[PDB]
């Protein structure tokens, strides 16, 4: 998928083991508790989820650890990455426990829904962290099972 | 399609006459189709809604009830 | 008194929409693990609020992980998809349609049991007789033998029918019915005036209307009129939409608290008012919304002090104002904030009983005041708010109420202020007396007794009943009633036929607590004689070694 | 464990409890009589 | 004459003359005369 | 302090009570639901909370005095008017 101009990096890095957008199962949000950083967030993990093809109906839990643990600034992503690798060997999706009631814009959100409370399933196969950062540095990373 | 939110409620305050026009028209809209024109005029809702209370409640909703339109079939 | 209402710490929740999804998708894995199994009537009541919150955008989110479940790989699975694309369907119907107030849970009752070790224990255990609520609304309605029709009510309730008949079948003369109604109001003058030279069954659960002589008689025509709906909530379940309502006292693990999730699972909008406005306390009424809020709804909680005459007024303007405030106008009013005085006779009225008395009495009808100024200021006409007056069966036929029974007795005086007074059509009064709670309350030490007095073929409730009895009044036909005539409403489990009620729960108490000590005294005493006998050493070597609990990092 | 499952296991606590620094293991004569594991930092004394 | 009341006696003699009125009048069906004596025991059962 | 008075031997007036006629009240006219003012708070204090524990202070007098065979008839003043009229403002609830 190396530069193939038919294949967005995300479906190829996916596709290499045999999965779709649809596989994707939690996204770890970089969620700052931010006015702007939460919905900007959203909006474009989703508009990424839609244009790759996402089956409508197939939401991401969405997580968001700095409610536990504050924003540490530059170690953010490093803890992150900790809790989805910790997601994916326990197939248990954390809850935002201060998700005192979701903001209405994030309704207009389909692909993604935020959980209050904890989720055993069956499995998660990949995972999606995201950061953002001063000056204009946006970085995300894809986690398989 | 000239209408003004507030108008002629300057006129209103200073004139006792027209003090009492807009007064009995308004007692009449709230008492009959629960709603003063004259807060719709004053202050213009997006929208406003109506009550149908106790004895003087339930006698506004029979003139809700009481509204007689009229389409007839293409048969007649 | 020390005020605590803060507009700043006021906390909105209202995000339904994602609730449902969560608890919708927290439903499935569920089935597959068994959390829930097809029986449990839990999986009904997660059902109905999961219908209660439908969007399209619901369905899409609850098709989609339906049909991919992989159904392959167990039974659970498999009834996984089956229970899901049921829901699924079950959803589709009531899009747009109001939501409801629905109690699936399994009518419960009291059941206190002594251990052969003296341990004392209470459970609640599903109540033989009925399953459903259904059963409950009726077992409720038909009535107890203990409750035989009076005297009185029966040579009344007859003489009506005796009327109904003689009147609605017109082929006598009118000289003679005329004079027959005549020969019938003197008997029931007569009867009321001076009973003693004159002279089926009463629900548990009825209305009552006022005499000629200001007299609360059992009213069938009524006590039918409500029985009715409450049966018709039982089943189809009963909507609260558009409904604004207040809500004082609506503690954690209170009938308030069920009251709340009642109108709640209708579309309803609530504010609810903690005097003790914890995170903790945040997060339980998040809980709740999370859990019961359904489409339309709305739950506001606030702190508040209802000891203080500021607060009260300071409380209700936020309600009601356009801008700042949250611009309501109040549906229902249930005025449930109370304190413990537990322990005083006149002996002894403290500092807490003036203050509990103040909370109780005082403010209660100063926020019943406040409401209707603002509503007769702000215009609001013809949507009066039904106030559910807790009152009280006690009026000082227990113990040591310390200024209790005085509050919820003069609680009484609105009965009659709604008709003399000038608030008639902004405030309705509804006077529920509520009876024997036993749901962990007000009432909590009652619950070894709770079986023992329920035993004289009389009944007590369980919160989630009172809850439902309660939401019962605030259905359509009776809030009409009301805006006619204050109604009373004794939703007491009967026990109006059990006198001096408070001696023989005392003696109750004291078997329980008699027999127990007795019990574990004993064991004591013959496991010392074997120290004595066997000597320390036999005795200490033959026990039950309880191996203590460590902890290993793997 | 906070993240995930709201509090700490007992095992959790323990850890906890180390790294802050309120038990540390011991393996000696404790008031005359010998033992081994965990004491409370602040006091001599053993903890269970 | 407003605390007015009537014996025990006067509530009998005015339900005698009620029933005999209404009785030796019979313009009722056997039904409404049937259930109208049936009611009318209940009442003088309950008032001995 | 009242109580006390009638009661103390030594420098009080060291009586005991027969009777107790609690008929102290405030006009608290004019007043609905409306406005349970200042005036109502206090009257309902005059007319109630504090009639009570005047009988409950007596009580405890003698309880304590050893005055057991000696009630004290307490003529309570209750009305007719619970909530029948107009402006009684806390009347009716004291009174009732
Ligand atoms: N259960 C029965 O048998 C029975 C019988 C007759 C009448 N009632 C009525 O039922 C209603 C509800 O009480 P309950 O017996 O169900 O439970 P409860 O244990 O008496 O509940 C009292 C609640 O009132 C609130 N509260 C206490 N002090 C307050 C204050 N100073 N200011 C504002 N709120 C205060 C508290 O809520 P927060 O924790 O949020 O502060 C508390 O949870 C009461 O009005 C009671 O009189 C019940």
């Amino acid at each position: 998928w190396r530069r193939d101009s038919r294949i967005a990096p995300l479906r190829g890095a996916l596709a290499t083991w045999g999965l779709t957008i649809d596989d994707l199962g939690v996204a770890s949000f970089h969620g700052t508790s931010t006015v702007a950083n939460d919905k900007n967030e959203s909006d474009v993990i989703c508009q990424q989820l839609k244009h790759l093809g996402r089956t409508k109906g197939n939401a991401v839990l969405g997580i968001f650890q700095k409610y536990l643990t504050g924003h540490p600034k530059g170690a953010a992503g490093a803890w992150m990455l900790n809790g989805c690798l910790q997601v994916l060997n326990t197939g248990i999706v954390p809850g935002n426990r201060n998700a005192d009631n979701v903001d209405k814009v994030m309704e207009q959100f389909d692909y993604i829904v935020y959980p209050s409370r904890s989720i055993k399933t069956d499995g998660i196969k990949a995972f999606s962290v995201t950061s953002f950062g001063f000056g204009q540095k946006g970085a995300q990373a894809i986690g398989v099972h | 399609g000239s209408q003004e939110q507030g108008m002629g409620m300057d006129l209103y305050a200073t004139s006792p006459v027209a003090k009492e026009v807009w007064d009995r028209a308004d007692k009449h809209f709230r008492e009959n189709y629960g709603f003063s024109i004259i807060d719709i005029v004053k202050n213009n809702p997006k929208e406003l809604t109506v009550h149908f209370g106790g004895p003087r409640g339930k006698i506004i909703r029979q003139n809700y009830m009481s509204m007689t339109f009229e389409t007839v079939n293409a048969d007649g | 008194i020390e005020p605590a209402f803060d507009p700043l710490k006021a906390r909105v929740y209202d995000s339904s929409w994602n609730w449902a999804r969560q608890d919708a998708l927290s439903m499935y894995y569920d089935i597959i693990f068994g959390r829930l199994r097809v029986v449990d009537r839990e999986i009904v009541s997660q059902c109905i609020q999961i219908m209660n919150r439908s969007n399209p955008l619901l369905l899409e989110f609850m098709q989609y992980h339906i049909d991919h479940c992989p159904t392959e790989r167990g039974e659970t699975y498999q009834l996984a998809k089956e229970l899901g694309q049921q829901l699924i369907e079950n959803c589709k119907e009531v899009l747009g349609k109001p939501p409801v107030y629905k109690d699936v849970s399994i009518p419960t009752g009291p059941q206190t049991t002594i251990d052969a070790r003296g341990n004392i224990q209470y459970q609640e255990v599903p109540r033989a007789s009925a399953r459903k609520f259904e059963h409950y609304v009726k077992q409720m309605a038909e009535g107890g033998p203990i409750s035989q029709y009076s005297n009185r009510t029966k040579v009344q309730n007859d003489l009506r029918s005796v009327y109904k008949l003689i009147r609605r079948q017109h082929r006598l003369s009118k000289s003679s019915q005329l004079q027959f109604n005549a020969l019938y109001k003197d008997v029931i003058r007569a009867l009321a005036m001076n009973e003693s030279q004159i002279m089926e069954t009463i629900p548990f659960l009825h209305l009552r209307k006022k005499d000629e002589f200001g007299n609360w008689e059992y009213s069938k025509k009524l006590t039918g009129i409500y029985l009715d709906g409450l049966e018709a909530a039982a089943r189809s379940g009963l909507t609260f939409q558009g409904k604004h309502a207040l809500m004082t006292g609506a503690g954690a693990g209170s009938i308030g608290a069920e009251v709340l999730q009642g109108l709640l699972s209708g579309g309803a909008k609530v504010i609810v008012t903690t005097s003790r406005f914890s995170r903790q306390v945040t997060e339980y009424y998040q809980g709740i919304y999370a859990r019961c809020g359904a489409r339309g709804s709305q739950l506001v909680v606030v702190p508040f002090n209802q000891g203080s005459k500021q607060d009260v007024e300071a409380l209700v303007n936020y309600i009601y104002d356009t801008k700042n405030g949250l611009g309501w106008d109040l549906d229902y009013v249930v005025p449930f904030a109370a304190i413990p005085e537990n322990g005083r006779e006149i002996d002894s009225i403290d500092s807490k009983s003036e203050l509990a008395h103040r909370i109780m009495l005082t403010n209660l009808l100063r926020l019943l005041g406040a409401i209707k100024t603002q509503k007769k200021e702000r215009g609001y006409e013809t949507r009066p708010a039904q106030v559910i007056l807790p009152l009280s069966p006690n009026h000082g036929t227990f113990g040591n109420d310390g200024l209790y029974s005085e509050s919820k007795l003069a609680l009484e005086t609105l009965f009659n202020r709604w008709y003399s007074e000038s608030w008639g059509n902004y405030l309705t009064i509804c006077g529920a007396v509520i009876g024997w709670t036993r749901g962990t309350g007000l009432m909590s030490a009652n619950n070894l007794v709770a079986e023992g007095v329920e035993k004289l073929g009389v009944r007590t409730f369980s919160q989630q009943e009172m809850a439902f009895n309660l939401l019962g009044l605030m259905a359509p036909a009776i809030v009409n009633l009301c805006q006619s005539d204050p109604v009373f409403a004794d939703l007491n489990g009967g026990l109006q036929f059990i006198p001096d009620l408070k001696g023989l729960m005392t003696k109750l108490r004291k078997e329980i607590m008699e027999t127990s000590a007795i019990r574990q005294a004993v064991i004591k005493e013959t496991a010392i004689e074997n120290k004595v006998v066997n000597g320390e050493d036999h005795e200490a070597l033959y026990r039950r070694v309880i191996t203590e609990p460590r902890a290993n990092l793997k | 464990e906070m993240e995930a499952y709201g509090k700490f296991s007992l095992e959790g606590c323990v850890e906890m409890a180390w790294m802050m620094g309120l038990i540390k293991n011991h393996n000696g004569p404790l008031k005359g009589k010998p033992y081994s594991g965990w004491v409370d930092a602040k006091t001599g004394e053993p903890v269970d």
